RNA sequence: AGACAACCUGGCGAACUGAAACAUCUUAGUAGCCAGAGGAAAAGAAAGCAAAAGCGAUUCCCGUAGUAGCGGCGAGCGAA
RNA sequence: AUCCCGUGUGAAUCAGCAAGGACCACCUUGCAAGGCUAAAUACUCCUGGGUGACCGAUAGCGAAGUAGUACCGUGAGGGA
RNA sequence: CAGUGCCGGAAGGUCAAGGAAGUUGGUGACCUGAUGACAGGGGAGCCGGCGACCGAAGCCCCGGUGAACGGCGGCCGUAACUAUAACGGUCCUAAGGUAGCGAAAUUCCUUGUCGGGUAAGUUCCGACCCGCACGAAAGGCGUAACGAUCUGGGCACUGUC
RNA sequence: UUACUGUUCCCUGGGAUUGGCUUUGGGCUUUUCCUGCGCAGCUUAGGUGGAAGGCGAAGAAGGCCCCCUUCCGGGGGGGCCCGAGCCAUCAGUGAGAUACCACUCUGGAAGAGCUAGAAUUCUAACCUUGUGUCAGGACCUACGGGCCAAGGGACAUUCUCAGGUAGACAGUUUCUAUGGGGCGUAGGCCUCCCAAAAGGUAACGGAGGCGUGCAAAGGUUUCCUCGGGCCGGACGGAGAUUGGCCCUCGAGUGCAAAGGCAGAAGGGAGCUUGACUGCAAGACCCACCCGUCGAGCAGGGACGAAAGUCGGCCUUAGUGA
């Protein structure tokens, strides 16, 4: 089916240095849910970027 | 949608349904326009006529 | 009462055109038709603009300004 | 948003109402739902003066004599 | 009587304007945090957004109606010589053309084949039906009379020749 | 015209013109109840509070009976009868009384409000008619006006809004290269040839594919060599799986072709998410728009012991300002 879908982090609406939600374009997920370790979020080390 | 208001009347003649010549039972504006006001049967409640008389 | 070139006001009110087609838009509330009226007519004496500073009815000219905008954000339209 | 209308609902009087570009609160401004007014302003069927790097009988008004005439069309009208 | 049109029907589905329980948002007297240059929550009032549910006709559906729109099929086989198909099975439709007509104002092949007429007739008439692509009120088949109708032939008649 | 956008006639709903009476009757309320099988239990645990007191003789336990939801297990009172009790902490029990009540629930009633819808009629709105009657100097049996009468009647009519709905009507569109056409074909991207040894290059010239797919078929480390003929092995043969030699790139790379790629860019295994962020000197292509490659820097990482590599895929197609 090849659904396009966004990965997203953990939201954390805060007053840090540009702290905001980070979503990333990704594809192929017609399977079990795959959190990949896409990183360099607004918080600079990150893991398990969900959906 | 919308409802039209009910206009007050003071009687002068015996109603065959509700009122004997002096009651203040308010019914409908069209029932005053078409029936009561031309026949000399009801009037409009005004403070200039009701309160001092 | 009727007549009156043009301007003016009120009402009905297009289309060819431009958009390289065309329907939103433009041409255009223009032309035309009817009615009215005067040397001018309309408007006009703030339930107004403006912005914490201030002006004092309406009309017209220069300007802001082809600016802010509006628009199949096209063609174009365009203030205050 | 302001302004004016079609159908229907339908307020408040100054301790208020309306506007300040959805709207709410505060402030500021003004007082709709009643009327009348000259001037600056636009034009020429014209009138009286002064002009013209405007014309000179194929020009300038269509028209320098019968000119909107002769002539054409039933007529609107066209037109020397 | 499938599709379309028209009529009738109401059970159900879809369903606009509008009404409306509820939910939610903005502003906001007031109460709280606040090494910040402010913020969080929020009563009533006012202004809104979504909106369960009601909401007609139409439409979907059901049934009827060819002098309503229109349409009326392919595949092969087998009867005592050659045949041809009375008859049969199969596929698909809503149904597979009924009477009569039929190389026709309709036939491409085609000047189809036969017979008549002619010395000789792609024209004419009478037949067969292989009807490209007739056909029953866009009517079909006939016929007396009629036609400045089309077309085939004959007599008389003549410079048409 | 079953092309598009509409308009109009027409139909159908909310408002208004638009009222009076009573029924059928769907949703809200105006008080009270029959009413509730997790547990060991006098008992089919209605979530809470008032709790040593109420029902009582204005006639209570228990026997005579009508009714119902029903899990007919068990209950309610209308009439008569009976004659001094139903208890109340009891032990069970998160939470307790069938002594009592202010509330109120899955179900309904009593008489009342409110709102539908539908129906019945009445006339006074509104519509139609009258050679019925009256009228001015005269008539209006000439339209019409006043009065009266009859038929309808809150329907119809008119207006606004909303849905549907006729080429009846209106404004328009209906591509191009071409064979300068019905009957075709193609329009954009990629590979080879044409293309004449840089690059480019046309024809409705010759051949093909594409409008993606992969959580690995991406990244890193490491290991390995395929493909074909022959020979051996009662299933098994010409050909499956296994052993050995020969040729050494003829196999393969998600798919079309071309150019590549043999200790590989081909096959396997481990760990993995760089299929990141902020960028970027300089180049190619170049009408413009575009499109392609890229050393190098910072952050934060993946693999590896490190060196280093990684800003997706061997590349070119898989797209749209």
């Amino acid at each position: 089916v090849k659904v396009i879908l966004e990965c997203t982090g953990c939201v954390r609406k805060s007053v840090n240095k540009g702290s905001r939600g980070v979503s990333r374009y990704i594809t192929q997920k017609n399977r079990h849910n795959t959190p990949s370790r896409l990183e360099l979020r607004k918080f600079c080390p990150y893991c398990y970027k969900h959906t | 949608k919308k409802v039209k208001k009910i206009r007050k009347i003071i009687l002068k003649e015996d109603i065959p349904d509700l009122g004997k010549k002096g009651q203040l039972l308010d019914v409908r504006a069209g029932f005053l326009r078409n029936f009561l006001l031309p026949l000399g049967k009801a009037e409009v409640v005004t403070p200039l006529l009701l309160k001092e008389m």
